[PDB]
C-alpha cells in the first residue's frame, strides 16, 4: 500500500546519515516486500530537479550506485527481509534537500515486464550547517 | 547520456479544459521507458501513466496520453481542483536515469 | 572435534587458461565498443 | 544461549575467528532429564 | 664454526643485578638466534628466552619480566640482566645458538606454517649459586 | 620424569608424554650431567654431523602415528637423560621441553 521512512535529523560537514525505508510498519512482519521488488532510492534539493541516487536489487542486496556518488554511499539490509538502509559518508552543503524511495519492478516480473514506480515512501528531510 | 527537457515549463489553465503537457527527447527514445510522476509540496508523489500509454491502478478515466520517438505527451482531459500541482517526467534504461527537468500547472 | 590441523578450504584454478580465457573473453566483447576502450575487470560491489 | 568462547586458542594461522566452542543445554527423549553438550559453531553462525 | 665460551660471577647476593654472559669466538651474529636454557637441580630445563635479527627480547611469560636480554655487535658480547631475584634458583645456566626454520603443512600464501628453534650448539655452561650466606 | 631400563644389544623405542596433536616437527635432545646437551634429530627425518647414523625417528606420513626414538645398538654409556620437544601448530609456542625420560642400562 504504501512505504514508511522516518527520520528529521540535522547534520554537521563530515559525519554521515543512516536513512532506514521500511515497508508495512510493525517490526515483526514479513510482508516480502523487499524480496521480488526493486527499489530505488531518489534525491531531491529545494529548487532543483529530482536527481537518482541509487537503486537496489531485491535478489540478495546488490547495490548498483552511479558515477556521481560511487566512493561515498554504501546501502544493504539487515539479516531480516525488510528496512533497507541508507549511509552517505562525506556529507557536503550541497545535498541538503529531501529523500524518497519507491518501489519498482524493474522488469522482473511475469506480467508485461512492466518499468514503473508504482508507490513512493514517505520522504525525509536531510539539512546540515553549522 | 540521454537528457530530457520539457518546454512549457509554466502553465495555467481553468478547471474543465484540456492541457498538452509536452516532452522533447535528446536522441532516439525507446517509446516503452518513460514515467509521469504528480509531485507536490510535502505529499506523497504518486505514479499516473505506464510507459507510452498504459493506465495505473490509482488511476481515472481522465488522464492519458502517447507519444513515440522523441516526442511524449501527456493529455489531461479534464482539470480538477485536486490536480493543481507540479509534474515530473523520467525515462529508463541505462544507469543513471534521468528526470525530465520540471513543469507546473496553475490556476488563472 | 578437528583430528587433524586447523586448515582453511581454497579453491584452485590454473592461471593461464584464466588468463587466456580472459584475453579471450575481452578480444569477444571487443566487438562491441570500437578498438581504444579500456575495458576493465573489478571485484564485487557488495550486499550480502 | 550457547556459553561459546574460541576453540583452539592462541593460533597464528589465517583461520582465527572462525570455529568458536559453544557448550548448552539440550532436552533428552525424558523431558524431565536434560543434556549438557559441547559443539563447534562458525563465525557466521553465532551472534553475540 | 660458531664457538662459544662462559663466564660466571659464581656468587651471588639476592635482590639485585645478576650478570652472566657467554662470548662468541668463530663467526659474527647476522643470522643465528642466542638462546638461554636454565637447568635447576629437582627439574627439568626451562628456558629463559632468546634474541633475533629483529631485536626482539621475548621472554618467558612464566618470569614476570624478571629477565632483561640484550646484545651488542661493537664487543661480541650480549649482556643478561636480572632484578629482585629470589634464593630458590641455585641452577646451572647455558648459552646455547638456534636456527630458525619453517614448517608448512597447508598453503605458505595464507600463513599455515609455523617456526621452530633448533639447538645444536651449545655450550659449557658455568654454575650460579644464590644464598643469603 | 619416567624411569627406563634396556638391557644390551637390542633396540629401544622411547616415547615423551606430550601426545601430539597436528603436525610433528620434534628436535631429541640428550643431555650428560655435567656435560653439554647435543641435539640429535631435528625435523623428524634429519641429522646433523658428528652424530652416529643410529638413531631413527619418525616421518609425518600418514598422521595419527607415534613420535618415538629408536636406538640401534645401544652402548654402555648411555646413561644420558633425553628431551623431547613438541612444536605443533594447534597449541602454538611452546615454551617448555618436557619430562625427561631417564634411559639406565643394565651391565
Ligand atoms: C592449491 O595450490 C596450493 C599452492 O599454490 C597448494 O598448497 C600446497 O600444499 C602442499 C600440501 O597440501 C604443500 O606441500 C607441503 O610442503 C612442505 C614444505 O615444502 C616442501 O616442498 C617444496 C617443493 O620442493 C620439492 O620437495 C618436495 C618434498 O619436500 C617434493 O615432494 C616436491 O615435489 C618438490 O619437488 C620445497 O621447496 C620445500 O622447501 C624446503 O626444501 C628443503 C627440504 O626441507 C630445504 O632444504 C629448504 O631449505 C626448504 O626449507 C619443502 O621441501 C612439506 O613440509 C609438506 O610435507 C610434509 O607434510 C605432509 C603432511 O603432513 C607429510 O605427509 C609429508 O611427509 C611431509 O612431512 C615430512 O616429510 C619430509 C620428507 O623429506 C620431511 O623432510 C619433512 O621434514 C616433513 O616433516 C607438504 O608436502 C605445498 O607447499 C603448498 N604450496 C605452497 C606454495 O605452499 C594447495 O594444496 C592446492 N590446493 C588444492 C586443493 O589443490
Ligand atoms: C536498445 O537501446 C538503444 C539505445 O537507446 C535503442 O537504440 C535507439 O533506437 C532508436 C530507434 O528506435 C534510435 O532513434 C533513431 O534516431 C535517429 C537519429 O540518430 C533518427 O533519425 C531515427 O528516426 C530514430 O529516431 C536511437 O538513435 C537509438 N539509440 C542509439 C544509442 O543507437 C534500441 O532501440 C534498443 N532496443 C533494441 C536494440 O532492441
Ligand atoms: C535479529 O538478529 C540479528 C543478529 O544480531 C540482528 O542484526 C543486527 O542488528 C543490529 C541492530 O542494532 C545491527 O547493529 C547489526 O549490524 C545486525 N547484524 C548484522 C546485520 O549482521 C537483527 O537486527 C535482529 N532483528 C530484529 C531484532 O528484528
Ligand atoms: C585438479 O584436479 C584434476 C583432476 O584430475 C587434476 O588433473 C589437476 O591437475 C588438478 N589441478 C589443477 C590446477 O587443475
Ligand atoms: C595473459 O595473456 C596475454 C596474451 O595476450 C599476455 O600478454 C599476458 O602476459 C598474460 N598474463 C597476464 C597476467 O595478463
Ligand atoms: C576493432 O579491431 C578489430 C581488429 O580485428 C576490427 O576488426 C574492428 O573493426 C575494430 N572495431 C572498429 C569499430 O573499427
Ligand atoms: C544448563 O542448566 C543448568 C541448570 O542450572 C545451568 O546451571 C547451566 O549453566 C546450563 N548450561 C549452560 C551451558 O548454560
Amino acid at each position: 500500500g504504501r512505504l514508511f521512512q522516518s527520520g528529521t535529523e540535522v547534520k554537521r560537514p563530515g559525519a554521515s546519515v543512516k536513512i532506514s525505508c521500511r515497508a508495512d510498519d510493525d517490526p515483526y512482519t514479513d510482508d516480502d516486500t523487499f524480496t521480488k521488488y526493486y527499489t530505488h532510492w531518489i534525491r531531491q534539493a529545494p529548487g532543483q530537479p529530482p536527481e537518482w541516487l541509487g537503486v537496489i536489487s531485491p535478489h540478495f542486496a546488490r547495490p548498483i550506485y552511479s558515477y556521481k556518488f560511487r566512493d561515498r554511499l554504501t546501502l544493504t539490509r539487515d539479516s531480516s527481509l525488510t528496512a533497507v538502509y541508507f549511509e552517505l559518508r562525506g556529507l557536503q552543503p550541497d545535498d541538503t534537500g529531501i529523500y524518497f524511495c519507491a518501489r519498482d519492478p524493474f522488469g522482473d516480473m511475469y506480467p508485461h515486464y512492466n518499468y514503473h514506480m508504482d508507490v513512493w515512501g514517505g520522504g525525509t528531510t536531510v539539512i546540515v550547517s553549522s | 547520456e540521454i537528457v530530457l527537457t520539457q518546454s512549457p515549463a509554466i502553465l495555467s489553465v481553468s478547471p474543465g479544459d484540456r492541457v498538452i503537457l509536452s516532452c522533447k527527447a535528446s536522441e532516439g527514445l525507446s517509446s516503452s521507458d518513460l514515467a509521469w510522476y504528480r509531485f507536490k509540496g510535502g505529499q506523497i508523489p504518486t505514479l499516473v501513466i505506464f510507459g507510452a500509454s498504459n493506465r495505473a491502478r490509482g488511476t481515472p478515466d481522465r488522464f492519458s496520453g502517447s507519444g513515440s520517438g522523441t516526442d511524449f505527451t501527456l493529455t489531461i482531459n479534464r482539470v480538477e481542483p485536486e490536480d493543481f500541482a507540479t509534474y515530473y517526467c523520467q525515462r529508463y534504461g541505462g544507469t543513471p536515469i534521468t528526470f525530465g527537468g520540471g513543469t507546473k500547472v496553475d490556476i488563472k | 572435534d578437528i583430528i587433524g590441523d586447523i586448515r582453511m578450504a581454497h579453491c584452485n584454478v590454473s592461471k593461464a587458461t584464466w588468463n587466456e580465457t580472459l584475453g579471450k573473453v575481452v578480444k569477444q566483447l571487443r566487438k562491441h565498443f570500437g578498438n581504444n576502450t579500456i575495458i576493465r575487470f573489478a571485484q564485487s560491489s557488495g550486499g550480502d | 544461549t550457547l556459553q561459546c568462547t574460541n576453540y583452539a586458542p592462541n593460533l597464528l594461522s589465517n583461520m582465527r575467528g572462525e570455529l568458536k566452542q559453544c557448550s548448552f543445554n539440550m532436552t533428552t527423549e525424558l523431558r524431565d532429564k536434560k543434556q549438557k553438550v559441547y559443539s563447534l559453531f562458525y563465525r557466521l553462525d553465532v551472534v553475540q | 664454526q660458531v664457538q662459544l665460551q662462559e663466564s660466571g660471577p659464581g656468587l651471588v647476593k639476592p635482590s639485585e643485578t645478576l650478570s652472566v654472559t657467554c662470548s662468541v669466538s668463530g663467526d659474527s651474529m647476522n643470522n643465528y638466534y642466542w638462546t638461554w636454557i636454565r637447568q635447576s637441580p629437582g627439574k627439568g630445563l626451562e628456558w629463559i628466552g632468546y634474541i633475533s635479527d629483529r631485536e626482539s627480547a621475548t621472554y618467558n611469560p612464566s618470569l614476570n619480566s624478571r629477565v632483561v636480554i640484550s646484545r651488542d655487535t661493537s664487543k661480541n658480547q650480549l649482556s643478561l640482566k636480572l632484578n629482585s631475584v629470589t634464593p630458590a634458583d641455585t641452577a646451572v645456566y647455558y648459552c646455547a645458538t638456534a636456527r630458525r626454520g619453517q614448517r608448512i603443512y597447508g598453503v605458505v600464501s595464507f600463513g599455515e606454517f609455523f617456526y621452530y628453534y633448533s639447538m645444536d650448539v651449545w655450550g659449557k655452561g658455568t654454575t650460579v649459586t644464590v644464598s643469603s650466606a | 620424569v619416567r624411569p627406563l631400563s634396556v638391557a644390551l644389544g637390542e633396540t629401544a623405542r622411547i616415547s615423551c608424554g606430550r601426545q601430539a596433536l597436528g603436525s610433528r616437527a620434534v628436535q631429541w635432545y640428550q643431555h650428560r650431567p655435567g656435560q653439554a646437551p647435543i641435539l640429535l634429530i631435528y625435523n623428524n627425518q634429519d641429522r646433523p654431523s658428528g652424530i652416529p647414523e643410529r638413531f631413527s625417528g619418525t616421518p609425518d606420513i600418514n598422521f595419527g602415528t607415534r613420535a618415538t626414538l629408536t636406538i640401534s645398538g645401544v652402548e654402555a654409556g648411555d646413561e644420558a637423560d633425553y628431551y623431547c620437544h613438541m612444536w605443533d601448530s594447534r597449541s602454538g609456542f611452546s615454551w617448555s621441553f618436557g619430562g625427561a625420560t631417564r634411559l639406565t642400562v643394565l651391565g
